[PDB]
């Protein structure tokens, strides 16, 4: 069965909205249950506290980088890297969840929910999840982003978890 | 994809240009005045049931800097020309930044909306009818809006993406 | 004989180093006073802890909002704003110390450093001091600038005072 | 008042393009892999005498948006093109940006240098000649750069400002 997580979005430390997530553990297993892990935060370390540090209104916010918090680090619960499991689903448009990565086989914990179909990330970045609610506080979350994803405020998962 | 539209807001300082960016991005009001240099945003919106990416630029109405707005006018594809209703001086300036896109441009057929702003404000000093005959005279629409209020901040930016498309 | 006074920089909470002004009493003598008082903050307030909130390289380093700490606050030591003193002097060049204003007789206490020649600010803007040591540090500050101002890091006025 | 000169950094993914910039411009070296999707810089300096304002496009070079190069062509005035000396398509990539650019702008003079960067590497794959050569039909330098040591640094951008004045 496919498992349900949540992230409670806050801007500037002030509180935004809770936004939920399918996690396509049928057809992804091993992404699926990295990204459950990490947002219960179950094996010590996770989500909760990091921030989006890539928003593009029209495409994509990114986050997930708890290790450095700059956008260049994170890692996931079976090491630094683990392969791309395959590329069954595809970005089909907004609130698609997919895995974010510097090449073939390193996912780690860095992830993007789109906000627009982005077809041309098929067959490169893993899907594994969707929006089930909260699409709007995804929405709202782009008033802060920017052409090369430069936040103006600081967007942080205050709180995750399983639902 | 979505179809991007370059959006520019022109106008004298302090009619509001910035203000009604951040309503239409941020859907909050700056009762400061912070006077602008540059910035630019984006949003996506749905205009008559398509999705399409609105990229905004907030320019400087600074005089002295008039000689500057050249680049910014060349790649722009419409224009949101906003003057203050309780300013009449931004509302004569309003023919100088026309000209000046027209010129730019090297066309008479520019995409292009009158924005009368402040329209919450108690004491206007312009007309309603006085700027929409102005607009007519220009052959193009005109808004009333206010920053402070909402108060047509969607319908500006949405009828300038209206203009675009049929400019097409 | 002219008042002397000094920041220390520091970027991100770093020590960067310290920069001092000669205060042209002479030429402005309300002017000066204002920012000399305000570099002592003994009024109560002043620059200390407040940041340079916009930079822009070939041209000049701008701060002195310790009343909002967002570029459109401050406040001078004869009310919220005075009156323009006079334009004797001109901004012939970098290390000239002058008043940011929003139009006629709207100084606080924002001021700016040219890093070039400023020519046409002449006559809108009253200068009424250079810098003495320390200009060096001034453009190290421009690194850290950009095209319209915001600035890559914080950068503060650590400590400040009279020489 | 001063000359602004609008360079554009050019190349493959990874070959230094950021840690170039970031090199010149703030004086330190980034070892941490941060892509860039566009960065733009500003930075005044002294250039055989004049002081002249340069305005740097940071770029990506991720193949899937090779299309996309054109708006930011049309608007600079010279280009760093910018290879690594252990990747060999990036060496070939060089033609196309050379050919995208001289249509783009409708030109064949548009000033351009060579970056051979990581030379501080242990390997190799391209051959300085080889380099020399294709520079030589294009009418173009070449200068071998490292990030971490800041080698070649300084010189890869001044050179490429002098080819600006010259055009
Ligand atoms: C040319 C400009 N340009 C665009 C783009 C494109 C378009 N379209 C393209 C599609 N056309 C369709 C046929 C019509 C129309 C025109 C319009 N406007 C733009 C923008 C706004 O112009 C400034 C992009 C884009 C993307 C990159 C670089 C430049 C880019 C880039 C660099 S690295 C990467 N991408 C993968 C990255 N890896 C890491 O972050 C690593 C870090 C270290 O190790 C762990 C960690 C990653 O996984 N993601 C997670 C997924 C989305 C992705 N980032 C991202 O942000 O892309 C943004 C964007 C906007 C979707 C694409
Ligand atoms: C057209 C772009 N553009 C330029 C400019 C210009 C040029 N040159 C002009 C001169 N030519 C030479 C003779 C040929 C060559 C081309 C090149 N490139 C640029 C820039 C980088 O393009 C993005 C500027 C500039 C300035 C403004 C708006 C737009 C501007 C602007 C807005 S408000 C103000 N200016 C006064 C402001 N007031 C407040 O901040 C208010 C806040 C609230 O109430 C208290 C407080 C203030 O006092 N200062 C203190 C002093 C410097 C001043 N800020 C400032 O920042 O100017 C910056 C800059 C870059 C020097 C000028
Ligand atoms: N009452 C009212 N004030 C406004 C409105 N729009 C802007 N202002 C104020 O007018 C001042 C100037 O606004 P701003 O957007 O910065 O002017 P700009 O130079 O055209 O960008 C600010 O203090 C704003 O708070 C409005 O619709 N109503
Ligand atoms: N050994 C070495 N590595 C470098 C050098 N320059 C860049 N790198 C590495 O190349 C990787 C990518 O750098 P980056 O600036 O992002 O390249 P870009 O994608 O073209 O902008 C970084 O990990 C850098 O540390 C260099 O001169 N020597
Ligand atoms: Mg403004
Ligand atoms: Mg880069």
């Amino acid at each position: 069965v496919n498992p349900t997580v949540f992230f409670d979005i806050a801007v500037d430390g002030e509180p935004l909205g809770r936004v939920s997530f399918e996690l396509f553990a049928d057809k992804v297993p091993k992404t699926a249950e990295n990204f459950r892990a990490l947002s219960t935060g179950e094996k010590g370390f996770g989500y909760k506290g990091s921030c989006f540090h890539r928003i593009i209104p029209g495409f994509m916010c990114q986050g997930g980088d708890f290790t450095r918090h700059n956008g260049t680090g994170g890692k996931s619960i079976y090491g630094e890297k683990f392969e791309d499991e395959n590329f069954i689903l595809k970005h089909t448009g907004p609130g698609i969840l997919s895995m974010a990565n510097a090449g073939p086989n390193t996912n780690g914990s860095q992830f993007f929910i789109c906000t627009a179909k982005t077809e041309w990330l098929d067959g490169k970045h893993v899907v594994f999840g969707k929006v089930k609610e909260g699409m709007n506080i995804v929405e709202a979350m782009e008033r802060f982003g920017s052409r090369n994803g430069k936040t103006s405020k600081k967007i942080t998962i205050a709180d995750c978890g399983q639902l | 994809g979505m179809t991007e539209y370059k959006l520019v807001v022109v106008g004298a300082c302090g009619v509001g240009k910035s203000a009604l960016t951040i309503q239409l991005i941020q859907n909050h009001f700056v009762d400061e005045y912070d006077p602008t240099i540059e910035d630019s945003y984006r949003k996506q919106v749905v205009i008559d049931g398509e999705t399409c990416l609105l990229d905004i630029l907030d320019t400087a109405g600074q005089e002295e800097y008039s000689a500057m707005r050249d680049q910014y006018m060349r790649t722009g594809e419409g224009f949101l020309c906003v003057f203050a209703i309780n300013n009449t001086k931004s509302f004569e300036d309003i023919h100088h930044y026309r000209e000046q896109i027209k010129r730019v441009k090297d066309s008479e057929d520019v995409p292009m909306v009158l924005v009368g702003n402040k329209c919450d404000l108690p004491s206007r000093t312009v007309d309603t009818k006085q700027a929409q005959d102005l607009a007519r005279s220009y052959g193009i629409p005109f808004i009333e809006t206010s920053a402070k209020t909402r108060q047509g901040v969607d319908d500006a930016f949405y009828t300038l993406v209206r203009e675009i498309r049929k400019h097409k």
